């Protein structure tokens, strides 16, 4: 909770999840 | 979740399962905001219209889970509930206004690959992210249809307040938002029954953290054209969240 919203298996490993990009482009 | 997909492992590690002890029954979603505090919807605990008034001892929280049914040996963690807190202005009679609750865990959890907490949005983040047409993500082990082996996911657009409002006769409220696709959009997806308490989350393009913006609260049917899922506006209610969470010693 100073580490919040950073996922050990994704962000923490610089991997992106399958559908995360959809959320990112939604901001454009 | 309707029209969703199987989550990946560790994709939503703040996913918390709200689980009834006896009969053994998966009852809602919920989300991890610290080692010690779990957020769900109030209706998952207290809903008089249906003679539901769960106490701490009736319920379990299962954390780190992926399979809906399967015990996950050194993965899932189970806590009893120390204390339940429902928003004082939760309106179950009318419209599930302020459909929010906190659960303080008896056995705080260790973070792992499968268990990690989500962020709650600060004002700037909520104003930046909670914008119509921006997409967030819902997850749950809820029904796949109004008429799941594994945790379900779907991303979906926030809907503008007026479209939300005319979608339903239920009096809409500023402590709710809605989401899902408009019929002309050519994509589906919704939460459904048993997804409640589950997180609606958004990934800040600014700090790459997940922020929980909503809580699966209600709908009318699931994935219905011209209908949207309704969400407890977490940030509208963060004053109460902070008050309950900040009260005690570490």
């Amino acid at each position: 909770e100073a580490d919040c919203g950073l996922r050990p298996l994704f962000e923490k490993k610089s991997l992106e999840d399958k559908t995360e990009r959809e959320l990112l482009e939604s901001y454009i | 979740i309707v029209e969703g997909s199987d989550a990946e492992i560790g994709m939503s590690p703040w996913q918390v399962m709200l689980f009834r002890k006896s009969p053994q029954e998966l009852l809602c979603g919920a989300s991890l905001i610290s080692d010690r505090w779990v957020l769900t919807a109030a209706h998952c605990l207290l809903y008089p219209p249906w003679d539901k008034n769960f106490t701490e001892n009736d319920l379990l929280v299962r954390i780190g889970k992926h399979s809906r049914t399967r015990y996950e040996r050194n993965i899932e963690k189970i806590s009893m509930l120390e204390k339940i807190y429902i928003h004082p202005r939760y309106n179950w009679r009318e419209n599930l206004d302020r459909d929010i609750a906190l659960m303080k865990l008896k056995k705080p959890v260790a973070f792992s690959d499968y268990i990690h907490p989500v962020c709650l949005p600060d004002r700037e983040t909520a104003a930046s992210l909670l914008q119509a047409g921006y997409k967030g993500r819902v997850t749950g082990w809820g029904n796949l249809k109004e008429t799941p082996s594994v945790l379900q996911v779907v991303n979906l657009p926030i809907v503008e307040r007026p479209v939300c409002k005319d979608s339903t006769r239920i009096r809409i409220t500023d402590n709710m938002f809605c989401a899902g696709y408009k019929p002309d959009e050519g994509k589906r997806g919704d939460a459904c029954e048993g997804d409640s308490g589950g997180p609606f989350v958004m990934k800040s393009p600014f700090n790459n953290r997940w922020y929980q913006m909503g809580i699966v609260s209600w709908g009318e049917g699931c994935d219905r054209d011209g209908k949207y899922g309704f969400y407890t506006h977490v940030f509208r209610l963060k004053k109460w969240i902070q008050k309950v969470i900040d009260q005690f010693g570490e």
